[PDB]
């Protein structure tokens, strides 16, 4: 219980809804045969919806009156009880992505912006260098933090170009 | 115009370069009967100044504010008629 | 290309066959989706024991007034 | 040819397009031929008294109209059975059914139902018969005329006031914060003390018997002796009856907070104290400035004393008091934004705190209220940004303001725009992907997959007040905590029974859905801003145009060249930011009365459920609260309704005209005009009729605004119709 | 588009339908006739009222059909 | 009638001029450029506004500068 | 107590008057 | 209400002939090439 | 070859490689581990 919400392992409304999903599963298995290709793939749908509910009930979600899991978007409130899987970590997971791909483009782009050409490398991808740096930019937040404390991950304002006010 | 040729362009009769035709205007002061035109140009005889011919249609004005006040009244017209029980509404209001 | 995408999906991926038999009841189907994402939702129950997304090109009619009648031939 | 008086340039149009630009730039006074400051100002000054007198009229008339076909006296004694009447009907074109069926208020005929809350406004203040309505309205109409009058005196050369005079900030500041703001509240409380206290108790206190009733049984004694604590001895019971003596009581300055439990609504005596605290506080505040009387403050000094020191923020606000004084959109730009803010607060506190006995029954009323406060909130805050941006591109000086903090925010107007610009696109991405997957899995027939992130942020914040339903026990929540004990027995206890109650809107229970249509508003705030920011920082000049500064505030283009320049204009960026301003509006709009149509049906659940994904949006609102709208008129026969299903499809049509002005460009229409002047040249007995203005296409900026206007208009008589047929069919 | 809806509602008003021995029962009853005269009709009978079917096919097969609606509309 | 100004930037290009649909400019002599010529607007009477001219201009910012202003018969371009 | 005929008649004349006065100070703006 | 016969009135006039006679005055004024 | 491998290094060529990769490995981690609503690791 964080915001008055009630575990899904004890929730009456998601047990609810589970059961309904399976009944009407089973309802439209029952106008097949036992072993056709509908049935068999009717089966496979009940066992996933089946999966799934337990999945949800056993990893600790939590469900609202709505019999729907809920997620805790606050360090520390998710953190103490035990929710950190639900934006913290993804939020890390896919900071860490997004810094990946962007810092891999950012490479690219810093690297090829010195060739004679490089108009022509940002419409032509260098493939072997592309492959180079993206796995390179596995290590962006050492990389950026390193560029960022050394002061060459910045353009100087009297560098950059501005409108006449 | 001189258009005798091939010239459509004349500094001396610029009237006739510029298109400046009646193409079906006709002078002819022979048609309306004479007494009849007489009956007509004596009823409309001061109706022809601005201030007059605007009274004439500051009566249709005052015929429509008659219209609203006693006309509309004489043609039974909805608005100005009766009208017959209501309604409650959805829950308990008037 | 785009026509022997049409006849081969009605060949292995339809219910003409099924269909012929009873073309008033039998919804016409030629496509069906891989089970993802809880998308398999669509293969709709058309009838003669197939699941697909009902079509609305109008083969099956063209195929009988054809006599198709087979899949091979498809 | 010669009506732009003002222009002398536009008289001199042989074209159509002299008399359109003749009356868009009549109140553009700075720009009119012959124009100075002292004459600016003064022409403003009567526009402004005009206004006023406007007001005024429009008042005396909803009061004269309610007074003489309402039923407000009925609506008196029966404040939850009876629909109050706006005015009659008289339409010619009625037929009989409708007739019939616009009768209903026990009137004598066709009438409309009233929406706008004047008849819980009036009731609660005090008016209880027709004659003191048609007294206040004739009281109104004399001070419109008052107020003309005055405005024609001030335009005469021996009233003529000096520029001088529009420009001493310090005494007008304090003539408005001690006499406009103090001075009117403390009559306010008065009349409340007077009136409204002991008629809601069911005594009546009149212009005729005022001088001969007490206000409390112990009259000034108390106040003048210090003990302002016994005005405040009995309040009114919890077993109040309104209009009534029984369950009453004889305080008059009370603080027991929340509502009173029959009209659900605030305690009169909690608004009377209200105003005499804020009179007391604005008059304080009043004595500030330096007039001519040695003491005061010199507004200049201070600003040119914040400035920090390291330079942080550069000069400072040095120049500051200049630039505001003399730049008229300035000061109008602060104004707008101010007042439309303040119109945004009062629309959020209405409906939460409803301060009329008998509003919060009225579903219909409190919608239309809510919606007309924030569509009139949003127009005000482009108007607001555009101002500025019109400050900027006609009135700002970078030689007066070098260094300052106006200078210093155009310095890095980029970074600015560019952070605003990833704000909106992550608020977008990230909703927008959020409605989708809830979407995608619930047609898919798995709810469980959905994403609900909790509003716990909110939530502790309404736990904080005093809300138990989420379980944090925080400040208010606690009773024991050193707040809760504080005011235990001041207005806590009040404050607690409204705030913990599901039968008012005061702080509703939220969930995901509330989480994700907040996000909305966040985003659909942060792109109009975006967009007004970028006009006005951008309005002076881009890489684009470097001198716009020197075409003005409004222009077409600046020709095809340079890749295309069509919407450069600052005036472009704010009409660009209207369509923003409506989609928010709409959206919160649109939030607000889904919440409120479940609430007032007791079914949460719907919201709560069908708010997670688009389609219940659409299905569940839209279509499902459109039925009896649609259904005014059918071939079978037609109700009261039916002019809500008119005016529905009077605003779809108009928003589809507009749709051709916002997609055509002039140039097609030029074409399309020089061939009907030539049919009409060439056409036999029409050429007797000439016309006397060369028929155009409409100008670009012109097709802009006239597109705009129907957009608008459309937009909100759509939502108009919707609302009142969908909450007025119901209850 | 207007032609489009123009067929559809006489279609489902005058043509299609079911026999019952008894006379054809059309999809819409034969609202065409009285109400395709008025703008109110066109948005009630026929946009509001056939539109039930894509707004109420989440969970079902058509639930594609109901996606690509809000889809197409954004 | 709109107002048409040159400004010293002007490199003599004579390319404004070859692009005005109305003769509205002309190239005159002048000493501040390389080609010793700049250009002018003696009838701006004539000018629609269509902004060619300064499609037309190279140099950066634009030399050649058109602020539309009072619409005549003329500069709308109206032949009726 | 409803409004009679007569209360609504001289809110129409000082109506009337309120208008003479707003065309006035129309006029006066105007110049 | 009382005066129910002012409505009959007041309506066109504000409605018709209101109307009309500002269009008309409106023409003629901004039209008169010496105001 | 040269030039073919050239083409296929293209912008758009990459471009739909390289969504197509994405998407395809993002398809069979949802058909080995799906319904992952949370990071439970
Ligand atoms: C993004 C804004 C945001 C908001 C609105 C909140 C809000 C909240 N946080 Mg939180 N937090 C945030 C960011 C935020 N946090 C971030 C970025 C971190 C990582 C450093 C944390 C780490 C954190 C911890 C470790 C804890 C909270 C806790 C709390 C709750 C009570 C603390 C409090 O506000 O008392 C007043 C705050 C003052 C500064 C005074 C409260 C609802 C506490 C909690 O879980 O409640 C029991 C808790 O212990 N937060
Ligand atoms: C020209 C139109 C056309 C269209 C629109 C489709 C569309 C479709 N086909 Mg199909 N197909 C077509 C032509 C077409 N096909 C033709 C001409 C043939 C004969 C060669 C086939 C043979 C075929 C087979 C055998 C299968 C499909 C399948 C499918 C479905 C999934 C395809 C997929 O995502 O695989 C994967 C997507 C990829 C990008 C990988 C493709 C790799 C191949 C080898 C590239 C070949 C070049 C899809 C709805 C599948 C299906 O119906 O599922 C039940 C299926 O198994 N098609
Ligand atoms: C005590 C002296 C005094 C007073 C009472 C006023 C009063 C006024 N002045 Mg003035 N002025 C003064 C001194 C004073 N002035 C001096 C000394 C100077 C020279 C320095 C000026 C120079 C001056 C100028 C140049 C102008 C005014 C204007 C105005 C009018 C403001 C517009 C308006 O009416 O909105 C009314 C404002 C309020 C009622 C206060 C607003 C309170 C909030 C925002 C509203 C919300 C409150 C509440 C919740 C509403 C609920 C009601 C609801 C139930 C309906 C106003 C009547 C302007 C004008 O309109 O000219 C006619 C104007 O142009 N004054
Ligand atoms: C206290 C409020 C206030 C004041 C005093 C001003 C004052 C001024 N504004 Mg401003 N403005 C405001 C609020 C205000 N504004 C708001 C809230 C907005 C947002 C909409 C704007 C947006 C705005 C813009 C974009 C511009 C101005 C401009 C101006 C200046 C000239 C105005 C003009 O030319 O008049 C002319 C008046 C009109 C043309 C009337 C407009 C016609 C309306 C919109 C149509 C209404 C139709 C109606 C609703 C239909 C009913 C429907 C029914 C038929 C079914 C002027 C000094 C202009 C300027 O500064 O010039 C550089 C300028 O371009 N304003
Ligand atoms: C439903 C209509 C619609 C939509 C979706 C948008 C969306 C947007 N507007 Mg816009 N606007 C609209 C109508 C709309 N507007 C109208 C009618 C007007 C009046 C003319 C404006 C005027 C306007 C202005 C003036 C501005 C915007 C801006 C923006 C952007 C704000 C950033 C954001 O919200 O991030 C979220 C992004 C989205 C919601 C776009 C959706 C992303 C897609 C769906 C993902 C792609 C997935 C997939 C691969 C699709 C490709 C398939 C294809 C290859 C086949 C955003 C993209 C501002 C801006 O540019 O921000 C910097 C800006 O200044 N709008
Ligand atoms: C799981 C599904 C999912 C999907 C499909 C997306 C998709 C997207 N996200 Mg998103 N996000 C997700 C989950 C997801 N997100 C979760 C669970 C979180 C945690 C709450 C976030 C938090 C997040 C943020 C903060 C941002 C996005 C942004 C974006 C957009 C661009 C991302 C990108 O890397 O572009 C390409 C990468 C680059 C162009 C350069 C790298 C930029 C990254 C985001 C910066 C990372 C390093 C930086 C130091 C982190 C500090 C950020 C600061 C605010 C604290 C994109 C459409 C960005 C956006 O909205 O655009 C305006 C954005 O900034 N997401
Ligand atoms: C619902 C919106 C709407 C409306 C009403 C119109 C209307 C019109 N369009 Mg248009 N159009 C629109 C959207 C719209 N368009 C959009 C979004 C685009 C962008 C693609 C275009 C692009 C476009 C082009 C390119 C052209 C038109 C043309 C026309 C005109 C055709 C002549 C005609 O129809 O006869 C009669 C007019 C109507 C039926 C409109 C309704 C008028 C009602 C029925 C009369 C009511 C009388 C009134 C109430 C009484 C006075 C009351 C008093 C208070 C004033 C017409 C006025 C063509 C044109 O110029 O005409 C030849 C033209 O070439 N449109
Ligand atoms: C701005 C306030 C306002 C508004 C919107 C209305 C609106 C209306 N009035 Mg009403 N009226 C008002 C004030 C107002 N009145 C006042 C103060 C009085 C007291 C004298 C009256 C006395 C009155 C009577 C006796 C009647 C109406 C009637 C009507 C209805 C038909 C209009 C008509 O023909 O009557 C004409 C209205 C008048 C002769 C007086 C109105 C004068 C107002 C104050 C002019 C205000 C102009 C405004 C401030 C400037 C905006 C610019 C605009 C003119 C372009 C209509 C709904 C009729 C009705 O009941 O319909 C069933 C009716 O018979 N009114
Ligand atoms: C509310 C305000 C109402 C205002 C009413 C104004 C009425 C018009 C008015 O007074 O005009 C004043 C003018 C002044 O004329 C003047 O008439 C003068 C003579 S006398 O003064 O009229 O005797 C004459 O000397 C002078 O030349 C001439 O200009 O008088 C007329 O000539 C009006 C005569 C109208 C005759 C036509 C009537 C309609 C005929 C319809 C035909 C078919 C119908 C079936
Ligand atoms: C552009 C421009 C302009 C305009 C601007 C604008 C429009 C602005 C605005 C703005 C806005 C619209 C704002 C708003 C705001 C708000 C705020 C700033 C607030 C706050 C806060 C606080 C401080 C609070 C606190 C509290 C309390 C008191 C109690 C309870 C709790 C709380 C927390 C709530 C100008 C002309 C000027 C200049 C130039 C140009
Ligand atoms: S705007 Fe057009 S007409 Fe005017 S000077 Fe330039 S090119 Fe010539
Ligand atoms: S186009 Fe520009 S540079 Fe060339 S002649 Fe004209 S003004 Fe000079």
């Amino acid at each position: 219980d964080v915001a008055g919400l009630t575990p899904c392992s004890e929730s009456k409304a998601f047990a609810k809804r589970k059961k309904n999903e399976v009944k009407a599963l089973n309802k439209r298995l029952k106008n097949y045969e036992a072993d056709s290709a509908p049935a068999l793939a009717l089966k496979a749908t009940i066992a996933r919806t089946e999966a799934r509910f337990d999945k949800y009930a056993k990893q600790g979600l939590l469900c609202g009156t709505d019999g729907l899991p809920h997620l805790i978007a606050d360090p520390g409130l998710a953190l103490r009880y035990g929710h950190a899987g639900d934006v913290f970590i993804p939020t890390i997971g896919f900071i860490y992505f997004a810094g990946w791909l962007g810092y891999a483009g950012s490479k690219y782009l810093q690297a090829v912006a010195a060739t004679a050409k490089p108009i022509e490398k940002e419409i032509i991808i260098d493939v072997p260098l592309a492959w180079k740096l993206l796995w390179e930019g596995f290590g962006w937040p050492l990389r950026a933090f390193a560029e960022y404390k050394n002061g060459s991950l910045m353009e100087d304002d009297a560098k950059i170009t501005v409108s006449p006010r | 115009k001189y258009g005798e040729e091939s010239r459509y362009f004349d500094l001396k009769d610029l009237e006739n370069t510029v298109g400046s035709w009646d193409m079906y205007g006709q002078e002819d002061k022979s048609r309306y009967n004479g007494l009849q035109s007489e009956f007509f140009e004596r009823a409309a005889n001061g109706l022809s100044r601005r201030e007059y011919i605007l009274g004439l249609v500051a009566i249709g004005g005052a015929g429509i504010l008659a219209w609203g006040g006693k006309g509309a009244a004489d043609v039974r017209l909805p608005t100005v008629g009766p009208q017959q029980p209501a309604q409650v509404g959805p829950r308990g209001r008037l | 290309i785009w026509l022997s995408g049409m006849y081969f999906h009605g060949a292995r991926f339809s219910n003409y066959e099924a269909w012929l038999t009873d073309p008033t009841h039998i919804k016409p189907s030629a496509q069906v989706v891989w089970p993802i994402v809880g998308q398999e939702i669509l293969n709709a129950d058309v009838g003669g024991g197939f699941q697909g997304l009902q079509i609305t090109s109008g083969f099956f009619q063209l195929w009988r007034a054809a006599g198709i009648t087979s899949e091979l031939q498809l | 040819k010669l009506f732009p008086k003002f222009s002398q340039a536009l008289a001199q149009d042989p074209t159509t397009r002299r008399i359109w630009f003749g009356i868009a730039t009549a109140h553009d006074f700075e720009s009119h031929d012959g124009m100075t400051e002292e004459r600016l100002y003064q022409k403003i000054f009567a526009s402004h008294f005009g206004q006023l007198a406007i007001i005024f009229l429009w008042t005396s008339g909803n009061l004269f109209h309610v007074a003489w076909q309402g039923n407000f006296e009925q609506w008196v004694q029966d404040p939850l059975h009876i629909r109050p009447i706006a005015h009659a009907i008289w339409d010619p074109h009625f037929g009989q059914p409708a007739v019939e069926a616009f009768t209903r208020g026990g009137a004598s005929g066709p009438v409309n139902i009233s929406t706008s809350g004047v008849y819980q406004w009036w009731y609660t203040i005090g008016l209880r018969t027709n004659q003191e309505l048609y007294t206040g309205s004739i009281f109104l109409l004399v001070l419109a005329a008052l107020f003309l009058f005055a405005g024609w005196l001030h335009l005469q050369p021996a009233f003529q006031p000096a520029l001088s005079w529009f420009k001493n900030a310090e005494s007008r500041l304090n003539h408005h914060l001690a006499g406009l703001f103090g001075v009117s509240s403390l009559a306010w409380t008065g009349h409340l003390v007077h009136v409204a206290i002991p008629e809601s108790r069911g005594q009546h206190v009149g212009w005729d018997n005022f001088l001969t009733v007490l206000p409390h049984p112990a009259g000034l004694t108390p106040f003048f002796t210090g003990n302002w604590a016994a005005y405040a001895e009995n309040p009114d019971s919890a077993s109040h009856v309104f209009n009534t003596a029984q369950g009453s009581g004889t305080a008059i300055l009370t603080f027991l907070g929340g509502f009173h439990p029959q009209t659900q609504s605030l305690w009169l005596t909690d608004m009377a104290h209200h105003h005499l605290a804020i009179a007391v506080i604005f008059i304080l505040a009043g004595h500030m400035y330096r007039t001519i009387f040695g003491i005061g403050h010199s507004m200049r000094e201070i600003l040119e004393a914040q400035t920090p020191p390291s330079g942080s923020l550069g000069a400072g606000h040095k120049g500051l008091y200049d630039t505001v004084n003399n730049s008229l959109h300035f000061q109008l730009g602060l104004a707008l934004a101010s007042v439309g803010t303040i119109s945004s607060l009062v629309a959020q506190h209405m409906y939460s705190l409803p301060p009329y006995a008998f509003l919060a029954q009225d579903f219909t009323t409190q919608a239309a209220l809510y919606t007309h406060h924030q569509y009139i909130a949003g127009f005000i805050m482009c108007g607001a940004f555009a101002h500025g941006a019109i400050f900027f591109v006609r009135d700002y000086d970078p030689a007066q303001n070098r260094g300052n903090v106006l200078a210093r925010i155009l310095d890095h107007k980029e970074a600015l725009i560019s952070h605003l610009s990833w704000a909106s696109l992550f608020l977008g991405f990230h909703t927008l992907g959020l409605y989708v997957h809830n979407d995608v899995v619930q047609a898919f027939g798995t709810p469980e997959k959905q994403i609900l992130i909790e509003p716990v942020f909110a939530q502790w914040i309404q736990a904080a007040h005093g809300k138990t339903a989420y379980g944090f026990d925080f400040l208010l929540s606690s009773a024991t905590s050193a707040p809760s004990l504080a005011g235990q027995a001041l207005w806590l206890p009040g404050w607690l029974q409204g705030i913990n109650s599901d039968a008012n809107s005061l702080f509703l229970t939220i969930g995901p859905g509330d989480f994700l249509v907040h996000h909305a508003i966040a985003l659909g705030l942060h792109t109009t801003t975006l967009i007004l920011v970028k006009g006005a920082l951008d309005a002076r000049g881009s890489k684009l145009m470097p001198d716009k500064k020197d075409f003005g505030y409004s222009f077409p283009c600046d020709g095809p060249g340079r890749g295309g320049t069509c919407d450069i204009s600052a005036w472009d960026a704010f009409y660009l930011a209207v369509f923003w301003m409506l989609n928010t509006i709409g959206w919160v709009t649109f939030y607000w009365h889904w919440k409120h149509l479940g609430i007032w049906q007791g079914n949460v659940n719907q919201f709560n459920e069908s708010s997670t994904y688009l389609m219940g949006w659409l299905r569940d609102y839209l279509w499902l609260n459109s039925s009896q709208l649609i259904n005014g008129y059918n071939p079978f026969g037609m109700n009261s309704l039916s002019v809500w299903a008119w005016m529905f499809l009077f605003g779809h049509l108009i928003y589809a005209t507009g749709f051709m002005f916002l997609i055509s460009w002039r140039g097609y229409w030029q074409e399309l005009i020089e061939t009907l002047a030539w049919a009409h040249e060439r056409t036999p007995l029409a050429n007797l009729v000439r016309w006397r203005d060369k028929p155009v296409a409409l100008s670009i900026v012109q097709a802009r605004l006239v597109g705009l206007t129907h957009f608008s208009v459309g937009y909100v008589l759509t939502y108009a119709a919707f609302l009142i047929a969908s909450t007025s069919g119901k209850f | 588009s207007i032609v489009i809806f123009h067929f559809s509602w006489k279609m489902q008003s005058d043509v299609w339908g079911t026999v019952s021995a008894n006379g054809v029962s059309h999809i819409t009853g034969g609202n065409f006739a009285q109400s395709a005269n008025t703008i109110n009709g066109w948005l009630r009978d026929f946009l509001w009222a056939q539109s039930s079917q894509v707004i109420q096919s989440y969970g079902s097969a058509l639930s594609a059909y109901g996606l690509i609606f809000l889809g197409a509309h954004f | 009638s709109h107002t048409v100004k040159i400004y010293d930037t002007c490199i003599g290009c004579t390319q404004c001029v070859r692009a005005c649909p109305t003769d509205v400019l002309e190239m005159v002599p002048w000493d501040g450029c390389k080609a010793n010529q700049i250009a002018s607007a003696p009838r701006t009477e004539d000018c629609v506004g269509c902004k060619r001219c300064e499609s037309a201009c190279p140099t950066d910012f634009l030399s050649v500068r058109v602020y539309l202003g009072s619409e005549t018969t003329r500069s709308m371009g109206l032949a009726y | 107590m409803p409004i009679a005929d007569y209360q609504v008649f001289t809110a129409l004349f000082l109506a009337l008057a309120t208008g003479i006065f707003a065309v006035r100070l129309g006029v006066a703006l105007y110049k | 209400m009382s005066a129910q016969f002012l409505p009959s009135i007041l309506v066109p006039l504000v409605g018709l002939v209101f109307p009309a006679v500002a269009m008309a005055s409106m023409f003629l004024y901004i039209e008169k090439e010496e105001i | 070859m040269k030039d073919f491998t050239t083409y296929l290094s293209t912008a758009p060529v990459l471009t739909l490689l390289s969504v197509t990769v994405v998407a395809g490995l993002l398809i069979e981690i949802n058909r080995f581990f799906p319904d992952a609503l949370i990071a439970a690791f």
